[PDB]
């Protein structure tokens, strides 16, 4: 009972309290955002403790507070569990969001609704430490829609914009895709296994979870934005930049893939699972940079390039690594959170311009700009020694070493390569050329909340995978005999593939014309993804539901089959009986017949 | 971003047409109607707002593309445009 | 709307304080109840079988 | 003060009023028909304290 | 007004049972409705079964 | 109305530019093809027969529509641009302020003083604006959506009020 | 003129005629009493108290008895080593089931 | 008990006899006095129902309904005093009698304890119903309405009343507890199903399942704000009470005959969420939306599973309290706009900021997002569906992925985007309906830290 | 401790002694040195404080006990008056076993975290315990219906050793 089960909780209750004191609305209406950012900072300095007090002794904790509610067998309570995959993520995503909230500041120092949009990151903040830390699958399942709902709302910032709200309801409708998988393996789990908690799924070593993994992966692909659910993603740009720089970069997106490290225990026991787990990671690998680089917009390029992150972060978790995996979200979360403000940078000074072809001699305009996303992009391919070495440079050699399928190990090469490729398209186009923006320049970053947010990140990023491999003890099993020729490969393909893009760009410097390729005409239109599955699908099933379903059925059979053909019925015989004569030879004709059937025909009589 | 007042846009537009060859500067006058005068053909009229485009950062619709045809009118659809009064 | 918010923090607050320091003080006056065994020749009341003094207290004035 | 007004007006306030503690009324008038088995049922009959006659009212 | 009457009031009054409309609400009315009912009909028929002599496993399963 | 000739090849040289400007990116050569591109549109300006100038232009937005960029460049303040009615969520109708409690109008004197110069103007000016309205109409119905301006003195243009009032482009 | 009739009201506004209407009713007195009655008799008497009155309710559905019962029957039936609870809940030995 | 309702009918006098212009008020406190009263009576005991005489009984079934419709009596008069002002005082009396004759009934048939007794004033609830909806509506087709939704129930209900007597000659009384101790097993024989359609079908048509829906959609439109709510929060969950009552003695002949149902109300909540999706009524798409949740909650007591009573309860009481507030949403922006078109007044929350906000958490309680009392039933349900077959996931996940999209299309529509410019007559949002919205939201998340209490006896 | 150690077996834990060699000082135990007096203290203040206030006024409360009751095997055909005792009986002893239940996925659960690493053959035992449990609760009231009563688990109950007794004769053979 050390002071870290105690200190670890409070972090959840010391960044919930900006949310309570808002409600007041005593709140400062002004300086608000800086109240929320400097509780951050303490949220962060206080995460630090749990985790230092785990790399030393290696304790990770189960809380079981207030008890909700019990179900006969089911005993549903908040219960946080402090996890390795926990406590050392609180302190890298509260690390990272502060220093968005300094950059946040800066850029959106003119939105006259400030004060709500800090709020909302909050409220999107404490849904995640509480995604995160779940110890049963009901209180996972808060986070899991808590962030998706926090999402659309921040995507839909500016209302107003009708493709903001139209990406609004896509990134909701394919989370919600996924979302049926979850309620899927839930179901499943409580069924068989008659729980929610962690535990108890564990120990009742379900080791064949057909159904509830696949439950689990269709929850993934949603979160992550995989191939067949990737396009909401890079349609969430349509947000203001530090939106999608917290959100869609390396926090929010990055939770569907954690989910399976949660549950990596029993999707390990299982064979055929992991498989289309790391088929789905190398498509999405491969199409998302695809179609990266083809891109005209910042915000799509590092979009893409995040998807084909995710795309990777699930190869690993394929062949059972699932905290390698886990150790490229540390990673991931520094250099690609970057990438967003760096960009956000350029975006605000150079007049809120998003298109890559209008800048260019950056470099000496905004060397310190300039400085971060070099390093940041070095990072992503993949650099010796800094960041993504430690975990990408592991990750293709450990896929590589490993029963894989072939096919799959392809791809991974080719989007590391594909990694590079749109990492010069940015460096090309954005800095090392000539100034295309309009005339009058108004290039500045010499502001101190800019300087400082990514000055923050820069120390954090350069060491990095230092930190952590060393740190954390060492509990994946490290091959160590790699015939030379392949264990070159995570540096030969982004060297390989820096050679030529390097090369196709300033071909562009080339006075000859490019025609138009059909590659190109297929890369550039985000792989021809939005264009079909966005238009056809959407279009039949909301015809079928006006011309057919409502009109064919509700107001036209539905109402005629019992309502009217019985009113039809009534009115149609109501009309020949009251329709008579007023002639009493006809009535007491009538009453002949009746005389004569009653006594004789029915045998009545006898 | 500083407020961009009617005296800075025409300083800005007369620096194009001056710029523009085809247009020498010593008879640049405010209310200069190209094809009138400066003898600047209506093929060029549809190339020099796109120039203003850029020049300002954003764009003309056709509809008054077409109508955009003097330095001085030039100027005047850009204030309203951008709500310039000062 | 910012009246209108201005009432709900006073008349939930007009009684939510008052009500916060009463469920605050019972628990810094008498306590809660301990589970002690039942004593020989005495049936103990209706309310007597709830540990919370509040929860007691509603069952002596109301069920 | 106006008294004779804030009567006729405000009269009907008392209405429901009476009528809750009415309502208590037959339903502790209703119950004692009801008595048939008290103390009677082998999971609460019990032996009958010195004073009290009645175990539930 | 015209565009809410034509697509609320506006239908049956103009409405007509024609081989059209009438094979068109079979087919999305009893159609889907049968066919949702063979297939959990059928996947209930192989539940029982398994159950019934044994061949399925509920071991932890009680909260039903 | 009627999208004479001379238009469309307006319409033609203007949007091939922005397209070509989105392929060629670097100034260099967006200044020299845009040349080329100039010099085969001029060369081909004596044709008195109109017909085969459209028959010119049949082929010419069809290699367009085959050349165009999938993703042309777009300043964002314009339709499809990142910023299109980002700052639209801001901007309220004018008539909501005039709900305003006394207190937030006592809040701001003298610019609700202003407004009611303004509410008086165009309440007597609506009147004469829309008296030259009927007197000017051309028979049968309006036949072009332009509206005439003021033709006697002092008198506004007619239907002047939200266009003159309508809430600038950077509301904040 | 079809009919003799009236025309259709104009839905007037609460707010110009008092500028602190609360949409209550018309009458500005009983209008900011319709506010005391509708928060003092809603928000506060109902949801505070009743709130905790429900909160601070007596043991509903026995959910505590069951569990100290629980513990006390488990703790007698494992120390005596017989299975935790039985698979049978009607004691067989009674049974007097039909041939 | 009588602690409810003599107060409940000892209103009916002061409202009549009250002030001229008191009446609101004098009605608002003791509506809220009762709620009180009644929240008295939610507590339960473990197994055995608090049974109070032969006339009234109460178990942990009953009391959360119980509580819902005294809590909901004060709202139906703050959402109604706005339409009725310029209305003769009688006519306000009168409809202020209607309301609380109406809920009178209600707190009779929850706490009968004869199913006769339940089965008199099950229909008897239609009169003030019918006269709310004929005499103070407003629309023309509001007359078609209620004759399309009296003589569905009726049509069902009939069956019920030569069904429920042929119990009374066949196996003596019909007392609840005695039903339940002295259950049969319902035989096969081809009579038993006419028995076991009558027993069930009255039950069905309030309760909207496909097919036998169409007076909702006109029952609810056309329907005064009040009348809305009333019939939509609790009028159609007098179907769902008497399922979990009278599903004792149809077993296990609804094991077998509970197909046909199963698969016409697992199909219709895809349908009919599907016309919700592309509904040009605002009033009619919430409408819609109920017939989806209340189909959910059909197939949750069909399947006859501890779990499924459960969520079922659960979504017993959420939907209604959900389902009265959009309605409430609705009404709150129609009188400003005159109309019920949804796209008639876009871009809302640029002008009213707070009804933004109140109709954001009335969209995100109605997709059943955690840990809102809808997400307990539907989630709870969707595990007992579950076991009893592994397809219906794919039926049920579906609806909640079609329950996404028309829940903040109503949202896109008509609180973001561009105001419309044309209108000018939005007047800044009195504190009323501010209040009232409130009134409804706030409980709905005080419940989510209490499920037991409307979990149900099956808890 | 409030609660019994039989009801919930605590392996002892292995705690072991910090003998570290670096010389640079190890940061946690000064941090959980202030943390000692500057949060655990004052804590440690106010409980002693409370407690001392709540020994001085002690209230009693104790735990209602049911006597048997003769339950729905012996209790004759209708006579409700025996069913309701016998019910009501059957339905709390419904309430101990599900509490039976939940006591030992507590346990189960309480060995996952502790056994850590080692959960999956440390506690075999618990997860033996927990299938003896579930097995024989499913025998019990699984599959007894929405409107489950003592009269059905007693009709469930009757087909067990009906099949088993068939079964018997059939082994017999
Ligand atoms: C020790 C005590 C500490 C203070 C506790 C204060 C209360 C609290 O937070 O309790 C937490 C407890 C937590 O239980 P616990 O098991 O953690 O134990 C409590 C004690 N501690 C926290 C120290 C462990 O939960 C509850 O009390 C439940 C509160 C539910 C509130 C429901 C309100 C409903 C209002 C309805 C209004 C509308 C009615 C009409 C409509 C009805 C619906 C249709
Ligand atoms: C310091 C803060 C403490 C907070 C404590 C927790 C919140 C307390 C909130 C109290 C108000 C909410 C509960 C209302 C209960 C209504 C009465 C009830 O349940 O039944 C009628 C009850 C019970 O009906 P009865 O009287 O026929 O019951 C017979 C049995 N005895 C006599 C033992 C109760 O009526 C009475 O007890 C009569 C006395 C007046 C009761 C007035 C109740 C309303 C005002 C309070
Ligand atoms: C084994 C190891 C293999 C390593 C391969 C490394 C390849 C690296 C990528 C090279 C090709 C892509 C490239 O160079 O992209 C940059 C560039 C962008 O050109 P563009 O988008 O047309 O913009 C022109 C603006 N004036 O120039 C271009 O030409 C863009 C071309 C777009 C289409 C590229 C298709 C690549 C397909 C790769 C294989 C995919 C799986 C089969
Ligand atoms: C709009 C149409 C109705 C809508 C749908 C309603 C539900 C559909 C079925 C309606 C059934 C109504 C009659 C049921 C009354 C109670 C039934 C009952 O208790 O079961 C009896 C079932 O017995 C019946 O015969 C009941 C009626 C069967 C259905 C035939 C009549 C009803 C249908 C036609 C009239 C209603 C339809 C509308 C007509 C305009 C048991 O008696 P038994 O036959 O077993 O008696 C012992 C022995 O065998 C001889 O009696
Ligand atoms: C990258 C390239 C992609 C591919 C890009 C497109 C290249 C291929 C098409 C090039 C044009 C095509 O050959 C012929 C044609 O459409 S039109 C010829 C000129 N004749 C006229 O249009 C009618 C008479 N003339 C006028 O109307 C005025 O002279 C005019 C408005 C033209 C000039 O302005 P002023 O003078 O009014």
């Amino acid at each position: 009972m050390n002071p870290f089960a105690s200190l670890t909780l409070t972090t959840l209750i010391i960044l919930t309290i900006p949310i309570m004191m808002s409600n007041s609305n005593i709140y400062k209406t002004n300086l608000y955002p800086n109240y929320v950012k400097t509780t951050v900072s303490y949220a962060f300095t206080l995460s630090l403790v749990p985790l230092l007090m785990f790399m030393h002794t290696g304790q990770e904790m189960i809380i079981s507070n207030w008890h909700w509610m019990t179900l006969q067998t089911v005993e549903l309570s908040l219960s946080f569990k402090m996890d390795y995959f926990s406590v050392m993520f609180i302190p890298v995503a509260l690390f990272v969001t502060w220093s968005i909230m300094e950059f946040s500041m800066w850029y959106m120092h003119s939105d006259p609704f400030i004060n709500r949009f800090f709020k909302y990151l909050v409220l999107f903040l404490i849904t995640m430490m509480i995604l995160v830390t779940a110890n049963n699958l009901f209180q996972l399942f808060i986070g899991w829609e808590g962030v998706g709902i926090m999402s659309f709302l921040l995507i839909g910032w500016w209302h107003g914009r009708t493709d903001a709200n139209t990406a609004a309801l896509q990134a909701i409708l394919y989370n919600r895709i996924g979302d049926i998988g979850f309620v899927l393996s839930m179901a499943w789990f409580l069924t068989h296994s008659n729980a929610w908690d962690l535990q108890q799924i564990f120990m009742l070593n379900n080791e064949c979870p057909n159904m509830p993994l696949i439950g689990l992966l269709l929850a993934a692909a949603g979160k992550s934005a995989q191939f067949g659910l990737h396009p909401w993603l890079p349609s969430a740009m349509e947000g203001p930049t530090p939106v999608s720089a917290l959100l869609h970069s390396s926090t929010m997106v990055v939770a569907g893939v954690f989910l399976l490290i949660r549950f990596y225990p029993l999707m390990e026991t299982n064979k055929l699972v992991q498989t289309m787990t790391l088929c789905l990671g190398a498509i999405t690998t491969l199409f998302t940079a695809l179609c990266a680089i083809t891109q005209n917009d910042i915000k799509k390029i590092v979009a893409f390039s995040t998807s084909s992150q995710l795309g990777l972060m699930m190869v690993t978790i394929g062949i059972n690594q699932p905290h390698l995996a886990f150790l490229h979200i540390c990673m991931h979360a520094f250099f690609k959170a970057m990438l967003f403000m760096c960009s956000g940078s350029i975006i605000h000074s150079l007049n809120d311009e998003q298109d890559i072809r209008k800048m260019g001699g950056l470099y000496k305009a905004m060397p310190f700009t300039t400085t971060a996303l070099i390093i940041g992009s070095l990072a992503l391919t993949g650099m010796p020694y800094l960041t993504g070495f430690y975990s990408k440079d592991l990750i293709i050699e450990a896929v590589n070493m490993s029963y894989t399928n072939a096919w799959a190990l392809l791809m991974t090469l080719i989007a590391t390569s594909l990694t590079a490729a749109y990492s010069t398209r940015i460096i090309f186009f954005a800095f090392l050329g000539k100034p295309r923006f309009p005339p009058l320049v108004l290039i500045n970053e010499n502001n101190p909340l800019l300087i400082n947010s990514i000055k923050r990140l820069l120390i954090g990023s350069i060491f990095a995978g230092f930190i952590i491999s060393n740190n954390i003890p060492p509990m994946t099993v490290p091959n160590t005999t790699m015939p030379l020729y392949m264990k070159m490969t995570a540096l030969i393909v982004t060297i390989m593939g820096f050679m030529l893009a390097l090369e196709l760009n300033n071909t562009t410097y080339y006075l000859k014309f490019k025609y138009p390729s059909q590659t190109y005409k297929f890369s550039n239109m985000l792989g021809y993804y939005p264009s079909i599955m966005h238009r056809l699908p959407t279009y039949h099933n909301l015809s079928m539901s006006q011309k057919s379903a409502s009109s064919l059925l509700d107001l036209i059979w539905l109402e005629t089959i019992l309502p009217k053909t019985t009113s039809f019925i009534q009115m149609k015989m109501s009309i020949m009986v009251s329709n008579q004569k007023g002639l009493i030879k006809l009535y007491f004709l009538s009453f002949l017949i009746t005389i004569m059937i009653s006594m004789t025909l029915f045998n009545y009589h006898e | 971003a500083p407020p961009l007042t009617l005296e800075a846009i025409k300083d800005r537009v007369l620096y194009v047409l001056k710029l523009y060859d085809k247009i020498d500067p010593e008879k640049l006058s405010v209310n200069s109607h190209f094809m009138k005068d400066l003898g600047l053909d209506s093929l060029d009229q549809v190339e020099i707002i796109m120039a203003m485009e850029d020049e300002f950062g954003f764009e003309i619709p056709d509809i008054d593309a077409e109508k955009l045809m003097c330095p001085q009118e030039i100027v005047d659809y850009i204030a309203d445009k951008k709500d310039v009064y000062e | 709307d910012r009246r209108f918010l201005k009432l709900m923090r006073f008349y939930i607050l007009l009684t939510g304080i008052p009500v916060a320091i009463g469920i605050t003080l019972v628990n810094v006056f008498i306590g809660e109840a301990e589970l002690a065994d039942i004593p020989e020749g005495y049936v103990p009341e209706h309310w007597e079988y709830f540990k919370h003094p509040i929860s007691r207290w509603i069952a002596r004035t109301f069920y | 003060m106006n008294v004779l007004q804030i009567v006729r007006d405000h009269w009907v306030h008392i209405l429901v009023p009476v009528g809750f503690v009415f309502g208590c009324y037959l339903d502790r008038r209703s119950d004692e028909k009801l008595t048939a088995f008290r103390n009677k049922s082998l999971l609460f009959k019990r032996e009958l304290r010195p004073n009290e006659e009645v175990t539930w009212k | 007004i015209r565009w809410t009457y034509a697509r609320s009031a506006n239908i049956y009054p103009n409405f007509r049972p024609t081989p059209k409309t009438s094979l068109l609400g079979a087919l999305f009315g009893i159609g889907p409705l049968f066919f949702w009912y063979y297939v959990f009909k059928t996947d209930r028929d192989k539940k029982e079964k398994l159950i019934q002599e044994g061949k399925l496993d509920q071991t932890f399963n009680i909260s039903y | 109305a009627y999208l004479t000739h001379q238009q469309k090849v307006l319409r033609l040289y203007k949007r091939a530019l922005r397209h070509l400007e989105s392929w060629c990116v670097h100034r260099d050569k967006y200044r020299y093809f845009a040349c080329l591109m100039r010099a085969r549109f001029d060369e081909h300006k004596n044709e008195k027969d109109m017909v085969k100038a459209t028959q010119l232009l049949r082929q010419a937005e069809e290699e367009f529509w085959y050349g165009q960029h999938p993703q042309p460049y777009i300043f964002p303040e314009s339709p499809g641009g990142t910023s299109y009615e980002r700052y639209e969520c801001y901007k309220v109708p004018e008539w909501c302020l005039d709900d305003w409690h006394p207190s937030e109008k006592a809040m701001y004197p003298d610019y609700f003083a202003k407004r009611e110069q303004w509410k008086r103007l165009r309440r007597e000016s609506w009147e004469r604006e829309v008296k030259q309205l009927q007197e000017e109409t051309p028979p049968g119905g309006p036949r072009t959506e332009a509206l005439p301006p003021a033709r006697k003195e002092g008198d506004l243009p007619p239907l002047w009020w939200h266009i003159v009032t309508r809430p600038r482009e950077r509301p904040m | 003129i079809r009919l003799q009739e009236d025309p259709d009201p104009e839905d007037e506004n609460l707010y110009e005629k008092n500028p602190d209407s609360h949409g209550y009713d018309k009458d500005p007195i009983v209008d900011l009493w319709n506010m005391r009655v509708v928060f003092f008799f809603g928000f506060s008497i109902v949801l505070v108290l009743g709130s905790t009155f429900v909160a601070y309710l007596p043991d509903y559905r026995m959910q505590e008895w069951a569990r100290r019962e629980a513990e006390r029957l488990v703790k007698y039936r494992e120390a005596n080593g017989l299975p935790l609870m039985e698979s049978n809940c009607f004691d067989p030995n009674k049974i007097q089931l039909p041939e | 008990m009588l602690k409810i309702i003599i107060p409940t009918t000892m209103l009916l006098p002061m409202t009549w006899m009250s002030k001229h212009n008191m009446i609101w008020i004098n009605a608002t406190v003791h509506s809220l006095l009762i709620s009180l009263i009644s929240l008295s009576l939610l507590n339960q005991l473990g197994e055995n129902s608090l049974n109070f005489s032969l006339t009234f009984f109460s178990d942990s079934l009953s009391a959360p309904l119980l509580v819902l419709t005294t809590w909901l009596l004060p709202l139906m008069l703050m959402a109604s005093q706005s339409h009725l002002s310029k209305e003769t005082t009688t006519r306000k009396k009168l409809y202020i009698t209607m309301l609380i004759l109406l809920q009178l009934f209600l707190i009779m048939t929850f706490t009968a304890t004869e199913l006769i007794l339940f089965y008199i004033l099950f229909e008897a609830t239609l009169v003030p119903t019918l006269i709310i909806i004929t005499r103070w509506g407003n629309q023309t087709e509001r007359l078609n309405a209620g004759l399309y939704f009296l003589f569905y129930t009726l049509a069902g209900s009939l069956p019920l009343l030569v069904a429920l007597v042929y119990i009374q000659n066949t196996t003596g009384s019909l007392n609840f507890l005695i039903i339940h101790y002295w259950s049969h097993p319902l035989s096969n024989s081809w009579s038993n199903i006419f028995m076991w359609l009558a027993c069930i079908m009255a039950f069905m048509v309030k309760m909207p399942l496909y097919g036998l829906h169409l007076w909702l959609p006109k029952a609810h439109v056309e329907a005064p704000i009040a009348g809305s709510m009333v019939l939509a929060a609790v009028l159609l969950k007098l179907g769902g009470y008497g399922m979990m009552r009278i599903t004792t003695i149809l077993n296990p002949l609804t094991n077998y005959m509970a197909y046909p149902f199963l698969m016409l109300s697992m199909w219709g909540m895809i349908m009919t969420s599907s016309i919700c999706l592309r509904q040009t009524d605002l009033k009619s798409l919430i409408a819609y939306s109920s017939v989806s949740h209340m189909a959910l909650v059909i197939v949750a007591i069909m399947i006859q599973t501890p779990w499924s009573f459960m969520g079922a309860t659960a979504l017993m009481i959420a939907h209604g309290l959900t389902s009265s507030m959009l309605f409430c949403l609705a009404n709150t922006n129609y009188e400003r706009v005159h109309s019920r078109t949804m796209i008639l007044a876009r871009g809302l929350q640029t002008l009213l900021p707070l009804m933004a906000t109140w109709w954001l958490m009335a969209s995100l309680t109605n997709l059943a997002l955690p840990p809102s009392i809808n997400l307990i039933g539907e989630l709870f349900i969707i595990t007992a569906s579950f076991s009893w077959s592994n397809i219906t996931i794919i039926l049920m996940g579906m609806n909640m992925m079609i329950t996404a999209l028309y829940s903040l299309y109503m949202l896109i529509t008509t609180q973001r985007g561009k105001y419309t410019h044309h209108i000018n007559n939005i007047k800044a949002s009195f504190t009323r309906e501010n209040a009232l919205m409130a009134l409804h939201i706030l409980p709905l998340l005080l419940l989510t830290l209490n499920p037991k209490m409307i979990l149900g006896p099956l808890y | 401790d409030s609660w019994d150690k039989d009801v919930y077996p605590e392996p002892p834990r292995r705690t072991p002694a910090p003998a570290p060699q670096t010389s640079l000082p190890n940061p946690v135990t000064y941090l959980t040195k202030i943390f000692d007096l500057l949060v655990d203290r004052p804590v440690t203040l106010a409980r002693e404080f409370i407690e001392q206030q709540h020994a001085k006024n002690r209230y009693y409360y104790y735990h209602r006990e049911f006597r048997r009751v003769p339950d729905i095997t012996e209790c004759e055909e209708k006579d409700i008056l025996c069913m309701f005792e016998a019910e009501m009986q059957w339905r709390r002893d419904y309430k101990v076993d599900q509490e039976i239940v939940n006591i030992i996925q507590e346990r189960l659960k309480a060995c996952q975290q502790r056994e850590g690493e080692s959960y999956r053959q440390n506690c075999a035992k618990e997860l033996e315990q927990f299938t003896q449990v579930s097995k024989a609760f499913q025998d019990r009231y699984s599959d007894l219906g929405a409107h489950y009563s003592a009269r059905k688990c007693l009709a469930k109950q009757k087909q067990r050793m009906l099949a088993e007794r068939k079964a018997a004769k059939e082994a017999a053979a």
